[PDB]
RNA sequence: CGCGGGGUGGAGCAGCCUGGUAGCUCGUCGGGCUCAUAACCCGAAGGUCGUCGGUUCAAAUCCGGCCCCCGCAACCA
RNA sequence: CCGAGGGUAGGGCCCGUGACUGGGGCGAAGUCGUAACAAGGUAGCUGUACCGGAAGGUGCGGCUGGAU
RNA sequence: UGGGAGAGGGUGGUGGAAUUCCCGGAGUAGCGGUGAAAUGCGCAGAUACCGGGAGGAACGCCGAUGGCGAAGGCAGCCAC
RNA sequence: CGAUGUCGGCUCGUCGCAUCCUGGGGCUGAAGAAGGUCCCAAGGGUUGGGCUGUUCGCCCAUUAAAGCGGCACGCGAGCUG
RNA sequence: GAAUGCCGGCAUGAGUAACGAUAAAGAGGGUGAGAAUCCCUCUCGCCGUAAGCCCAAGGGUUCCUACGCAAUGGUCGUCAGCGUAGGGUUAGGCGGGACCUAAGGUGAAGCCGAAAGGCGUAGCCGAAGGGCAGCCGGUUAAUAUUCCGGCCCUUCCCGCAGGUGCGAUGGGGGGACGCUCUAGGCUAGGGGGACCGGAGCCAUGGACGAGCCCGGCCAGAAGCGCAGGGUGGGAGGUAGGCAAAUCCGCCUCCCAACAAGCUCUGCGUGGUGGGGAAGCCCGGGUGACAACCCCCCGAAGCCAGGGAGCCAAGAAAAGCCUCUAAGCACAACCUGCGGGAACCCGUACCGCAAACCGACACAGGUGGGCGGGUGCAAGAGCACUCAGGCGCGCGGGAGAACCCUCGCCAAGGAACUCUGCAAGUUGGCCCCGUAACUUCGGGAGAAGGGGUGCUCCCUGGGGUGAUGAGCCCCGGGGAGCCGCAGUGAACAGGCUCUGGCGACUGUUUACCAAAAACACAGCUCUCUGCGAACUCGUAAGAGGAGGUAUAGGGAGCGACGCUUGCCCGGUGCCGGAAGGUCAAGGGGAGGGGUGCAAGCCCCGAACCGAAGCCCCGGUGAACGGCGGCCGUAACUAUAACGGUCCUAAGGUAGCGAAAUUCCUUGUCGGGUAAGUUCCGACCUGCACGAAAAGCGUAACGACCGGAGCGCUGUCUCGGCGAGGG
RNA sequence: GAGCUAGCCCUGGCCAGGGUGAAGCUGGGGUGAGACCCAGUGGAGGCCCGAACCGGUGGGGGAUGCAAACCCCUCGGAUGA
RNA sequence: UGGUUCGUGGAGCCAUGGGGGAAUCUGGGCGGACCACCGCCUAAGGCUAAGUACUCCGGGUGACCGAUAGCGCACCAGUAC
């Protein structure tokens, strides 16, 4: 059957993005954490 | 003279549709139109607002001329009544001896090839507009405006109309559609007879799929839910009431009046409705 | 021996709660008016309060037991 | 080939009969009231309408086959 | 051909009397109703009187024992 | 109750005897035939249908007879639902 | 030593289940240490509206080549989407950007919010919509509308020539529109040829033939040809299109009119450039100077912005054209020609799947285009086949029980069982024929029946063409032939009668319920006079609605028919300027503390004092409710009638053992041999009843009940056979 | 977090083939004129049969599955909510 | 209304959303309702080291751990998944 996960390039981007994220002061703070963490990418990967 | 249907599906049976018979054009003034912009009852915080609303027919708005005192004593030619669907009236297109165009509601009995005129020096005649003042006690209105130069609010849909029944000082004394008795300022305009297609009233939409060509989705009665929905849902089996009516919010909704006691404009209501 | 209500002139109901008192409508009996009957008018009689036992100076009335009659309930499985 | 008739299937008319049901006629002395006949004690009749244990009553319009 | 009388019929318009309701004034202890009553209504101000307003229906006197129509039926007044 | 699946049916049996039939008897208000009642006996047998989820029961047609109970109201790691 | 403890290791079940669609395999020859499994050849089978081809999304080297087989692959492995290495994606015209705008997003102005932030006109962003210039062939192991060849075209800059009041983010035109049905003429595609080209073939009884087999085109600028779309010209006035306008809109005048003219597309033709089969012998080469022609069928595509009808009334903006303003008329724009200039990103490969989403090389899921032929009435259905692609990554045997899927069955024919569950039957098309009832449409494919192949002969109308022949499409009659059987295989209703419920088509518990449930047109009540009510929001702001009582919200009821009774005492709502009660506040009778005192400070009665409540009325398609005991008639029985108690009033019509009835399998009737179900009645209705509507209702239903006919392995009662295990 | 699912908004796309044959229109009949009837034409519809497509009715299989909802037969809608 | 130990308490003090609304030292606030007496202090402007907190960083030391311990990571770890 139809299952959760279709990706969409543009959706991803448009929804979990590093624009996304830094417009909203949550954003902000998922980036400020996922920085402190020291992970080794910030945000989703998509290619454009 | 509403059209029936022989029964020849089950819908066809109570269908009922307009005559269309004193339409004389049948697409719109490219330069009077603009597009109606579908909210499907949502607002700008994208939410419901008033339920049941979207699916219907692509439409372009007409831009109504409900002002009139633009053109104070320039006559104008009826050239053409023409279908609008964002209101049950015909609308009517208007030749300015100026070569600009408007268009009107259609009032009933108003002809193609006549002439029309706004104005205090206005003749009584079907399709003029004149302040309330100038109009002789007893004269039969539509498209009134509720306040001067505000823009004609009042008796705008199909086959409706208010009439004159006295002055007294500034205001006119009017009965409106639902039968109130109200104080308009004299110098609102207002033009004369009654809004046309009278039958709109007579239409049976037959069948649930007419409902939805009108951007109408179905309605779900309250005893049809549950209590997290309504004050009606719930019940094992079927179950009346059990309380006062009630609406989704849990506000009485038989007989409970809801006007604002303190408005403004209560100074200026004469009488309630009727019937 | 699940929970309620009732039993009082001939019928249908008060009085019981708050102990001392039996009442109301109809019916029945006698006499009027009527040619006569009903209606109507004047008078009259009939009830020891389902029963037994206790309390009391005194019980339709308060408390126990027995009879007779109506009503409700009987769920989770 | 036609063909008496037999078989299958589906209709039309008539008769008899059926739990139960609707009124009808008739029947020496049943129960309830008293609608009509006199101005019958609300003049009656009437077409229709609504209502009521029953006759009836009432509305609307009509008739004199009504009286003083 | 020229004349007449008529509530003959259909459409539009339109006049006054009267009842009801509404508003304002004025005024107070009852009004209404019946064979007699009670229900009802009235000091939260009724009835009775004046001014204004709204709305529907029916056309007093003329009018008659009258007139018209095939019958049912037809009555303020104006015009078609 | 850190689970012993619970009615009826179907399938498959097995057992008890307080015996429905068949076998052997006594008594009889046993003439015969046919019954009634009690005793011994569990080897074998104990049908097909209509109704109801039904167990049970009533009915139809038969029959030598259409027995009554136990096996976790026998049997859901065998089926049904 | 225990915590169904935690982490790790290793046992047991066990050489057990399983190795993933039952589309299917066999042999020869290669290679290699090793071969059912890799490569090649012949045979066989499977898909073919796909299981073939082209796009898009997603994936991200998986593509090509060489060398490899530890692990990955459900077995094997020499093979591979695996490991190592090298190689591979080429654009002014394709798609996106340097263009347009849609929802929406954002947002100078502005508005709002303790903060964070929320709004918001224009404007900006935003596409699979608008707009816009490239078609055919060749070449690589691997890219190609990209490279190459042939022939075309677009924009930008600059120069020359001719022309013109040139000039814009501004004004206008246009762009620019739905659904169903559809004309003319074409193209795609397809069928046939006794004509044209071709390597060959003659078999096993016949055939050297008007035999077999194969192939008979594609792209193209200007020009012309056919078919279409778009489109009035001139003049005078002019107050309107937020300045101006010679443009547009309005009025009048003359001419033009189913046309023509000008314009713009499509198709055909076209200089020219390409392609080119079987067979054959090593993707190649030959064929081959390949031929490339005629007839038919024919789109849903094209001409297109075509036509008609209908109601539910069918984006925007730019490019483009026209108008003028500032300005500039050395300029600038238009037209024709010439030279130059022309950037960024994608392009490999998979793509109904072993490379995408499902932990797997997973029988599931995934949007657009092409989708050939024959027969079957048609078709994208069904059967077989073209091109192309496959045989599904464990095999070999055996021929038990039992299981799955499938075939048949003597006599019986629902006796099976909760239930004909299941499986039979029926099954397309042509004709004949067809009932109650009905809202006159329907019920209807009612039911039930007959026909259906092939051959010869005669004949009717149509399409193309030319009216003829040919091709092709509908048919009509007569005479015969064969079989058990002619929609001979495949695809393709079993039917009737009668109840309950719901009018109906629809909708639902993704993944145990599809229904009588929700919805529905329609009916009633009620709120709402517009800055509406109502809804979301602290707000600003939105929705409602660019709507205005024939409108919008809320509620119940549920097509339609005939109807919807009595109770307003309680609760609700609605009306009531009196009266009663009532808060803060007003008022301050009279008290109290402190000071020597002026004064400061505290308490406080009466009285004035809203909504709400009380009280007075109204109101049921508002919440709701609609009696008990006893007596009575000239057989009995039963009570039309009466008596009395209680209520706010004591259930009317209609219906009733019911989707409701406990006693209950009520009683009687029908159907059956027999009927706790069914149907029709009755009425002591435990505990129907009139918009939580009452009683009916034609049509409808994968709803639930009862009966009959047809037919059956459901069953008496089982047997045999097939394949996967 | 609305790349699943639910509703709405903007813009696109898709629905083989066959069947039934409403209104209107034309002609004819009819009448004072009408209503209306007949024939032809016409192509309406939450119309009918049936693929794609969307569903998920009954049964069987599956049940450490091919699959954490699948498979086979059967069945509903298929110009419209 | 908040703050303080103070939860309405005899409830002052400090702060302040609403209403009313002065004075310039003979002016004003406080000493827990209020008055008197006696005292303390000068609101409605602003700034001001040090002593205090913490440990991303560097070093010093442990009756701290010693690869299931010690940080989640002794190791190419906020990685693989
Ligand atoms: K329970
Ligand atoms: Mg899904
Ligand atoms: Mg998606
Ligand atoms: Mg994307
Ligand atoms: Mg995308
Ligand atoms: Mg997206
Ligand atoms: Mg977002
Ligand atoms: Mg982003
Ligand atoms: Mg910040
Ligand atoms: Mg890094
Ligand atoms: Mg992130
Ligand atoms: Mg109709
Ligand atoms: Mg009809
Ligand atoms: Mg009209
Ligand atoms: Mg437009
Ligand atoms: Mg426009
Ligand atoms: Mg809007
Ligand atoms: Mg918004
Ligand atoms: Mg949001
Ligand atoms: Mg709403
Ligand atoms: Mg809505
Ligand atoms: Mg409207
Ligand atoms: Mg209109
Ligand atoms: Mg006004
Ligand atoms: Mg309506
Ligand atoms: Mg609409
Ligand atoms: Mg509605
Ligand atoms: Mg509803
Ligand atoms: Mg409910
Ligand atoms: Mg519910
Ligand atoms: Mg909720
Ligand atoms: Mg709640
Ligand atoms: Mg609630
Ligand atoms: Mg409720
Ligand atoms: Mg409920
Ligand atoms: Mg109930
Ligand atoms: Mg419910
Ligand atoms: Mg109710
Ligand atoms: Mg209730
Ligand atoms: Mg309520
Ligand atoms: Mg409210
Ligand atoms: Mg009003
Ligand atoms: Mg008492
Ligand atoms: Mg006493
Ligand atoms: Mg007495
Ligand atoms: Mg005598
Ligand atoms: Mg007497
Ligand atoms: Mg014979
Ligand atoms: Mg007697
Ligand atoms: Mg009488
Ligand atoms: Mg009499
Ligand atoms: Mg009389
Ligand atoms: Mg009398
Ligand atoms: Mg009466
Ligand atoms: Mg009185
Ligand atoms: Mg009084
Ligand atoms: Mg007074
Ligand atoms: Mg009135
Ligand atoms: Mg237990
Ligand atoms: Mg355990
Ligand atoms: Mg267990
Ligand atoms: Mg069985
Ligand atoms: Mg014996
Ligand atoms: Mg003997
Ligand atoms: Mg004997
Ligand atoms: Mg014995
Ligand atoms: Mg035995
Ligand atoms: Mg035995
Ligand atoms: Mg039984
Ligand atoms: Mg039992
Ligand atoms: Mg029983
Ligand atoms: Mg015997
Ligand atoms: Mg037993
Ligand atoms: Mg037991
Ligand atoms: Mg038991
Ligand atoms: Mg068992
Ligand atoms: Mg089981
Ligand atoms: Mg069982
Ligand atoms: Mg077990
Ligand atoms: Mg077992
Ligand atoms: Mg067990
Ligand atoms: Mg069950
Ligand atoms: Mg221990
Ligand atoms: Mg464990
Ligand atoms: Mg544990
Ligand atoms: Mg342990
Ligand atoms: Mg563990
Ligand atoms: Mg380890
Ligand atoms: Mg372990
Ligand atoms: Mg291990
Ligand atoms: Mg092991
Ligand atoms: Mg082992
Ligand atoms: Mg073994
Ligand atoms: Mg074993
Ligand atoms: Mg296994
Ligand atoms: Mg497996
Ligand atoms: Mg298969
Ligand atoms: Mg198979
Ligand atoms: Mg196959
Ligand atoms: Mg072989
Ligand atoms: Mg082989
Ligand atoms: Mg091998
Ligand atoms: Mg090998
Ligand atoms: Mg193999
Ligand atoms: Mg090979
Ligand atoms: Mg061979
Ligand atoms: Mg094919
Ligand atoms: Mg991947
Ligand atoms: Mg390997
Ligand atoms: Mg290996
Ligand atoms: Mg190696
Ligand atoms: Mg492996
Ligand atoms: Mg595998
Ligand atoms: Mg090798
Ligand atoms: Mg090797
Ligand atoms: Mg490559
Ligand atoms: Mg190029
Ligand atoms: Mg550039
Ligand atoms: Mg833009
Ligand atoms: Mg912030
Ligand atoms: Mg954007
Ligand atoms: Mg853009
Ligand atoms: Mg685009
Ligand atoms: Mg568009
Ligand atoms: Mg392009
Ligand atoms: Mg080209
Ligand atoms: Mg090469
Ligand atoms: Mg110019
Ligand atoms: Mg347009
Ligand atoms: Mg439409
Ligand atoms: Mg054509
Ligand atoms: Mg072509
Ligand atoms: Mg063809
Ligand atoms: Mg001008
Ligand atoms: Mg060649
Ligand atoms: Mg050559
Ligand atoms: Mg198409
Ligand atoms: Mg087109
Ligand atoms: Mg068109
Ligand atoms: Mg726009
Ligand atoms: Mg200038
Ligand atoms: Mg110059
Ligand atoms: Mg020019
Ligand atoms: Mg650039
Ligand atoms: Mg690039
Ligand atoms: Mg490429
Ligand atoms: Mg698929
Ligand atoms: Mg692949
Ligand atoms: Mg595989
Ligand atoms: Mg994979
Ligand atoms: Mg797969
Ligand atoms: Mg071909
Ligand atoms: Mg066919
Ligand atoms: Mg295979
Ligand atoms: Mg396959
Ligand atoms: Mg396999
Ligand atoms: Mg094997
Ligand atoms: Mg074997
Ligand atoms: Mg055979
Ligand atoms: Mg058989
Ligand atoms: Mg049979
Ligand atoms: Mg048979
Ligand atoms: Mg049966
Ligand atoms: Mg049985
Ligand atoms: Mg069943
Ligand atoms: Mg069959
Ligand atoms: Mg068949
Ligand atoms: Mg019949
Ligand atoms: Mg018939
Ligand atoms: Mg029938
Ligand atoms: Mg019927
Ligand atoms: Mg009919
Ligand atoms: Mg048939
Ligand atoms: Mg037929
Ligand atoms: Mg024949
Ligand atoms: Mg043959
Ligand atoms: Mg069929
Ligand atoms: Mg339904
Ligand atoms: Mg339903
Ligand atoms: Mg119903
Ligand atoms: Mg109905
Ligand atoms: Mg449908
Ligand atoms: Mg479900
Ligand atoms: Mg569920
Ligand atoms: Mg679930
Ligand atoms: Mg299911
Ligand atoms: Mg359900
Ligand atoms: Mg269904
Ligand atoms: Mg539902
Ligand atoms: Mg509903
Ligand atoms: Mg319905
Ligand atoms: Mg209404
Ligand atoms: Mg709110
Ligand atoms: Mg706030
Ligand atoms: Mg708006
Ligand atoms: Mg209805
Ligand atoms: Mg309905
Ligand atoms: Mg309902
Ligand atoms: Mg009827
Ligand atoms: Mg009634
Ligand atoms: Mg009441
Ligand atoms: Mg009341
Ligand atoms: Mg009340
Ligand atoms: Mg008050
Ligand atoms: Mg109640
Ligand atoms: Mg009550
Ligand atoms: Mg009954
Ligand atoms: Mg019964
Ligand atoms: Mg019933
Ligand atoms: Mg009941
Ligand atoms: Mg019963
Ligand atoms: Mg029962
Ligand atoms: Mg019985
Ligand atoms: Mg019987
Ligand atoms: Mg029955
Ligand atoms: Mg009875
Ligand atoms: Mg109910
Ligand atoms: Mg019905
Ligand atoms: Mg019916
Ligand atoms: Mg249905
Ligand atoms: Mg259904
Ligand atoms: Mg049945
Ligand atoms: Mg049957
Ligand atoms: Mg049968
Ligand atoms: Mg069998
Ligand atoms: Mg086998
Ligand atoms: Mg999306
Ligand atoms: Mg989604
Ligand atoms: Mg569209
Ligand atoms: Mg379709
Ligand atoms: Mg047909
Ligand atoms: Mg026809
Ligand atoms: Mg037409
Ligand atoms: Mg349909
Ligand atoms: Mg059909
Ligand atoms: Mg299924
Ligand atoms: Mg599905
Ligand atoms: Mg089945
Ligand atoms: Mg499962
Ligand atoms: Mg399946
Ligand atoms: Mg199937
Ligand atoms: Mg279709
Ligand atoms: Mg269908
Ligand atoms: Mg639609
Ligand atoms: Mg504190
Ligand atoms: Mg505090
Ligand atoms: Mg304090
Ligand atoms: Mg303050
Ligand atoms: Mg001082
Ligand atoms: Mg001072
Ligand atoms: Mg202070
Ligand atoms: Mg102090
Ligand atoms: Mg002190
Ligand atoms: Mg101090
Ligand atoms: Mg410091
Ligand atoms: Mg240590
Ligand atoms: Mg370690
Ligand atoms: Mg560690
Ligand atoms: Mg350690
Ligand atoms: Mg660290
Ligand atoms: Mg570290
Ligand atoms: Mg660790
Ligand atoms: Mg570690
Ligand atoms: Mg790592």
């Amino acid at each position: 059957m139809k299952r959760t996960w279709q990706p969409n390039r543009r959706k991803r981007a448009k929804t979990h993005g590093f624009r996304a994220r830094m417009r909203t002061p949550g954003g902000r703070k998922v980036l400020k954490r996922r920085r402190q963490k020291g992970r080794w990418r910030l945000t989703p990967a998509v290619r454009k | 003279a509403v059209k029936k249907f022989k029964p020849y599906t089950p819908s066809r049976r109570f269908m009922t549709v307009a005559d269309f018979s004193e339409i004389t054009k049948t697409e719109p003034e490219k330069s009077l139109v603009k597009p109606l912009k579908k909210t499907g009852g949502r607002n700008n915080q994208g939410r419901i607002t008033v339920r049941f609303r979207g699916g219907g027919h692509k439409r372009l708005y007409r831009i109504i001329d409900f002002k009139r005192w633009d053109k104070v004593g320039i006559p104008a030619k009826v050239a053409a009544i023409e279908y609008d669907p964002n209101r049950s009236a015909r609308i009517a297109l208007l030749h300015y001896v100026d070569g600009e165009k408007r268009y009107i509601i259609a009032p009933d009995g108003l002809q193609v090839g006549q002439q029309v005129v706004a104005g205090p020096d206005a003749p009584i005649q079907v399709g003029n507009a004149l302040p309330l003042r100038f109009i002789p006690v007893g004269t039969v209105v539509h498209a009134v405006e509720l306040e001067p130069k505000k823009g004609a609010k009042l008796a705008r849909a199909a086959g409706t109309s208010a009439q004159i029944q006295g002055r007294e000082g500034d205001y006119v004394i009017l009965r409106l559609p639902s039968g109130e008795l109200r104080k308009v300022h004299g110098e609102c305009y207002a033009t004369v007879g009654a809004v046309g297609n009278a039958d709109h009233k007579n239409i049976v939409l037959g069948k649930a799929g007419r409902s939805r060509w009108l951007g109408r989705r179905p309605h779900v009665r309250g005893a049809a839910m549950n209590p997290v929905d309504h004050p009606h849902g719930g019940g094992e089996g079927r179950a009346p009431r059990g309380r006062p009516p009630a609406s989704p919010w849990g506000w009485q909704t038989k007989g409970l009046k809801t006007r604002k006691r303190r408005k403004p404009s209560s100074r200026f209501i004469i009488a309630r409705r009727k019937k």
